[PDB]
């Protein structure tokens, strides 16, 4: 029995697999294991480095709730019918900022709708407590979170549900409106789903070709990493919604198939639609002030990055295994830290020195701004083995971001080493 | 501790005599961790590497870095970069190339290099060098930047190679970026003074029934007028008038401007259409300096000179 | 020996757009050499193998030869297997280059060897080699083998050649004798077939230090540097030794400020800010004696000055790809320098971290050393 990542967890559920399946979804090559957190997608074969995608996941567009981008407001899955005042709710919106609403009221409905797939499907939906979302936190989580900018956008996101629930669903609505959220809780619930499930891609259907904003059954169920295994690839023809394994990457039994939700972004967004948070995510932003600057170039050498500003990456071939200390963290460095490049002026070690050491006096200011401590807060991460999932994500975010703060000071001080040989 | 606190002084002064370019303090420098016991890194040779580049001098470069190449450790990424500026900018391509393969063969990566190298051709002006240079790179598979697409084909169409300027087109929108109306102009600027009046309404119907990126614009217009106006095969009359009327888009920003005035004056002067010629040139003579675009500096039988000959010959000397 | 105008010959050859030949990237291996430039000429070599020039047997003797004056024994090993596979044969050069590596620095039981391997493949070894053979027993402590040496050369030798003799004569001086054998020593002012032995045999042992008689051994000095600097240099070595062992120890001190004048013997002193180093690679124990206690009078001409004092002052010994081992011990250079040092003064001098194939002191120690 060899130790994988899928082998820790358990099984999942044969009901979850077959309600797909009586429908037509088709898994090949995967399987869905529950645990902890939640439901994730595992593979179960050897693929050695294809020429081209493989396809795991077939997902028809009939177990699906798509909403246009645009103003026409489009329902492909057309479940609700012609006349129903829950159109007049989801069209008295603003097109471009608020789309959580019109998906929430879609699944509320689609809830409601009799023999639509998403009512069985609901129920391995994560529950109000299962989920991560900050839009289902108290005030305590907000406070915990140490950052004034992001509790305040949560709670004016909350405002904002609690004010369209208010508005949208009064005493005068009908019952047919009134039975989808007789609670605010439900429609706050809804927003949750909405916002921590959504995918943005380009479909075709027949001759139309637009972009929408889309609920897919199974394709949540794939946690997030930074360098994916799979992508959300869509076939007009049969219209499905396919799953593809990357081109040239070698697959192994075990491993945990991974999809990138928005690429290029802070841990901010990532903790305020889905309620996660990484220690490795390469685009972390560090306001420094200082007004030292490290040079580009001999960081990057020393710490073996390669490729354009815009993509990069940590050559392991020219790594020779070693230093594995290079991950996402440093690369958010290199991007977030003051550079300066002047063609092809070799750097000074004095000056570099002087700068390293102004940016290590920063780093530590910056660092005992927050009132505590790597330790205390994994201490107080351990000593709660069972508590709310806002408060848990909280304490991560603000570990995460102290570790990034730490190991970009040990990033500093390895280029400074390292510089003189 | 010690070792780093004597390579912190060595470093300084070699670091100081690289940014001064004095190559001899280098080597001196050099010789004195060699003599001290400190033995030499890849970050030594780089100041020599770069003091020998501060110079624009490439012999001492290629010295240098066969000196570190013999003691055994890899050379800095850095270091290939700036002896890749260096042949860049003196024009050797090949000695760049030659460069590039010996990074690929230590497993570095040579994206950033040969944009680079190819970037320091087209300043260099040595724009076939860059051209083929590109070629082979993108044969090999690496991927270039937007701007050393545009970069490259409005250096190929000002040059004059319509045939490198369309195939790092065709390189482009094979590896995943489309082309828009710049690129499309640009080549228009070459396909219109072929003298074929057909090639260059090709990239027009393209453009015209293509993508919202890739619409026409004024200067389309104009070079395809341009083209069907100078034609030597045949009459080509009606086709100006064909393009005039698909030229009528208002809320289209398509606008005339002074060349598409002077080139309709010389089109219907020459046809002997006078009355639209002079209605066009109502419009030429409200830009300023529109009369010394039509005269095209007599290249073209001077087109003003041919629509005064035919305003005195019919008779309609008010607006003569 | 010239190494700039080398350097000067092949920017113009280059520019010229004409690709060297054998003989000139051999000139220029054997002038990098001359002057300790060893990665220099390396890059040559390896240039002159890129651009297309085969390697004679010329080239790569004039390699063991740059590398036998330091003795890189190590290296030598490596161009002796290249020599035998590229397919250029083997000459006594080679071989006595080899011998004189093996000599310079430890494993002295090679240089017998390549001496048996001399007489396996019918070498029919010269004057040179059998200098070298008398040396063999020299650096080891076998003044019995170097009596009949001596014997065998002297049955075809003509006389005994200068540097010969004045190699057996600090062979003699080695054992302990203050005055005896010194007949032999006095016999080269008596010998009238050298010029050299009856200017400077009163020299070597006697009052020839008047400034006329001075000026007449600068004369015979400078009428043999035509040799080829590649004898010159083992002569000047030669009678450093044999003037400071068993001699007055001022009067050894002349020698090396007359080889210096010439530029016989460079790289010997580096004066800079960061370090101030003396090379003691290639020369011998009783000149590194000579050269150590000449560098540290020298930094007493600081003291009045009290100018900057090097952040390391160091010694070098051996300089090849050997320092980074253990094998410091059997180099016989570092341990007249280790023993000259650990006598004159306070043990502050010590093999460092960084690296193994010197002796060097801080600035700290070496201002508590000074006062």
């Amino acid at each position: 029995p060899h130790d994988t990542p899928a082998s820790q967890l358990e099984l999942a559920d044969p009901d979850f697999y077959k309600i797909g399946y009586v429908r037509s979804f088709r898994a090949y090559g995967i399987e869905f294991r529950e645990g902890p957190d939640g439901y994730g997608v595992f593979a179960s074969r050897d693929v050695e480095p294809l020429r081209r995608a493989r396809v795991i996941m077939e997902i028809p567009l009939e177990l699906m709730l798509t909403i246009s981008k645009k103003l026409p407001w489009m329902f492909f899955p057309d479940i609700i019918p012609v006349g129903h005042p829950i159109f007049d709710i989801i069209n008295s919106t603003n097109p471009e900022t608020d789309s959580d609403l019109r998906l929430a009221c879609l699944l509320l409905y689609a809830f409601d709708c009799k023999d639509n797939f998403w009512q069985l499907y609901g129920d391995f939906l994560p529950s109000d407590d299962e989920c991560t979302s900050f839009l289902l936190a108290t005030e305590e989580d907000l406070l915990e979170l140490q950052d004034e900018k992001l509790a305040s956008t949560m709670r004016e996101q909350q405002q904002r549900a609690l004010e369209f629930w208010e508005k949208n669903w009064h005493s005068a609505v009908p019952l047919k409106i009134k039975r989808l959220a007789r609670d605010p809780e439900r429609f706050i619930w809804a927003m949750c789903i909405a916002q921590s499930r959504s995918i943005n891609l380009q479909m075709r259907i027949g001759a139309l070709v637009q972009d929408a904003n889309l609920l897919v059954p199974y394709a949540d169920m794939m946690n997030h990493s930074f360098q994916p295994n799979c992508f959300f690839h869509w076939r007009f023809k049969d219209r499905m919604l396919e799953v593809m394994i990357n081109a040239g990457q070698r697959i192994r039994k075990g491993d945990e198939m991974t999809v990138d939700y928005m690429a290029g972004q802070k841990n901010n967004f990532f903790m305020q639609r889905y309620g996660f948070s990484s220690p490795v995510n390469p685009w972390d932003v560090i306001h420094f002030t200082g007004d030292a600057k490290i040079h580009l170039d001999t960081f990057l050498s020393v710490f073996n990055i390669s490729g354009l500003p815009g993509e990069y990456y940590h050559n392991s071939r020219l790594s020779n295994d070693g230093d594995s200390f290079v991950d996402g963290a440093i690369i958010a460095a290199a991007r977030t830290l003051p550079t300066w490049s002047d063609g092809d002026l070799p750097p000074i070690p004095s000056l570099e020195r002087k700068a390293v050491k102004e940016l290590q006096e920063e780093c530590h200011q910056m660092l005992a701004e927050f009132p505590t401590t790597s330790d205390e807060d994994q201490k107080i991460l351990d000593s709660m083995p069972d508590c709310r999932r806002t408060l848990e994500a909280a304490i991560k975010y603000r570990l995460h971001r102290k570790l990034l703060i730490e190991k970009v000071i040990q990033a500093l001080d390895i280029y400074q080493d390292r510089i003189l040989f | 501790g010690t070792e780093k606190v004597l390579r912190l002084v060595f470093m300084e002064e070699l670091m100081e005599r690289a940014r001064n370019a004095d190559s001899k303090g280098v080597s001196q420098v050099i010789y004195d961790m060699i003599a001290a016991g400190l033995s030499p890194g890849p970050r030594s040779f780089h100041g020599f590497v770069v003091s020998h580049v501060l110079n624009r001098d490439n012999d001492g470069a290629m010295h240098a870095l066969r000196r570190e190449l013999s003691e055994g450790l890899r050379p800095l990424h850095e270091t290939f970069l700036a002896l890749v500026r260096l042949f860049g900018a003196k024009g050797l391509a090949t000695r760049g190339l030659e460069i590039l393969a010996a990074m690929e063969k230590l497993k570095y990566d040579i994206r950033q290099a040969w944009l680079v190298l190819v970037e320091e051709l087209v300043r260099s002006n040595h724009l076939e060098d860059a051209n083929k240079v590109f070629l082979k790179g993108a044969e090999g598979g690496l991927r270039a930047t937007d701007e050393i697409y545009d970069l490259l084909i409005e250096q190929d169409c000002k040059v004059g190679d319509h045939s490198n300027a369309l195939t790092i087109a065709y390189e482009m929108e094979a590896a995943g970026r489309m082309a828009t109306t710049f690129h499309f102009n640009c080549l228009l600027s070459v396909q219109a003074t072929c003298g074929i009046p057909e090639i260059a309404f090709a990239t027009f119907e393209n453009m015209e029934y293509g993508e919202d990126h890739m619409k026409p614009d004024t200067e389309t217009y104009n070079w395809v007028i341009q083209a069907y106006t100078r034609a030597e095969s045949y009459d080509r009359v009606q086709d100006v008038a064909e393009l005039l009327g698909m030229m009528v888009e208002d809320h289209k920003r398509v606008q005339p401007n002074v060349r598409t005035y002077a080139l309709l004056v010389e089109c219907f002067t020459k046809y002997c259409v006078v009355r639209e010629a002079i209605r066009h040139f109502r419009g030429l003579k409200n830009f300023e300096g529109g009369t010394q675009v039509l005269y095209n500096d007599g290249k073209y039988g001077d087109p003003l000179s041919l629509y005064l000959r035919a305003l005195c010959r019919e008779g309609r000397i008010v607006e003569l | 020996g010239l190494h700039d105008d080398a350097k000067r010959i092949l920017l113009h050859m280059n520019g010229q757009g004409l690709v060297p030949s054998s003989k000139v990237y051999t000139g220029v291996i054997e002038a990098y050499g001359q002057a300790a430039l060893y990665e220099e000429a390396v890059v040559a070599f390896n240039t002159m193998n890129e651009v297309g020039s085969r390697p004679m047997v010329e080239t790569f003797n004039s390699l063991i030869h740059a590398f036998a004056k330091g003795g890189l024994y190590k290296e030598s090993e490596a161009i002796w297997f290249r020599m035998g596979e590229v397919g250029v044969p083997r000459n006594r050069d080679s071989f006595n280059g080899m011998i004189e590596g093996y000599r310079q620095g430890g494993q002295f039981e090679e240089a017998i060897k390549a001496y048996v391997e001399m007489e396996k493949a019918r070498c029919d070894p010269d004057e040179r080699t059998l200098e070298a053979v008398l040396s063999v027993y020299c650096f080891a402590g076998l003044v019995d083998e170097s009596e009949e040496q001596f014997q065998e050369i002297k049955s075809l030798g003509i006389q005994p050649s200068i540097i010969c003799c004045c190699m057996m004569l600090a062979i003699y001086a080695k054992s302990e004798r203050w005055n005896m054998a010194h007949e032999l020593l006095n016999d080269v002012m008596t010998n009238k077939t050298s010029d050299m032995h009856q200017v400077i045999g009163q020299m070597i042992h006697g009052d020839f230090d008047d400034e006329n008689n001075w000026q007449m051994v600068e004369y015979v000095f400078d009428k043999l540097n035509s040799e080829g600097c590649g004898l010159s240099m083992r002569f000047y070595n030669t009678l450093i030794e044999a003037l400071w062992w068993l001699g007055q120890k001022e009067r050894a001190a002349r020698v090396l400020n007359e080889a210096t004048k010439r530029g016989l013997f460079p790289e010997l002193f580096r004066r800079n800010k960061l370090v101030w180093s003396v090379d003691v690679h290639r020369m011998w124990p009783g000149g590194a004696c000579t050269a150590i206690s000449v560098w540290l009078n020298d930094m007493e001409e600081l003291f009045h000055k009290g100018e900057e004092l090097p952040q390391l002052a160091s010694v070098v010994v051996v300089r090849g790809q050997t320092e980074k081992s253990s094998i410091t011990r059997d180099f016989p250079v570092a341990k007249a320098a280790y023993s000259f040092l650990k006598d004159t003064v306070s043990s502050s001098f010590c093999f460092p971290g960084w690296n193994k194939g010197r002796i060097v002191c801080q600035k700290t120690q070496l201002k508590r050393i000074f006062s």
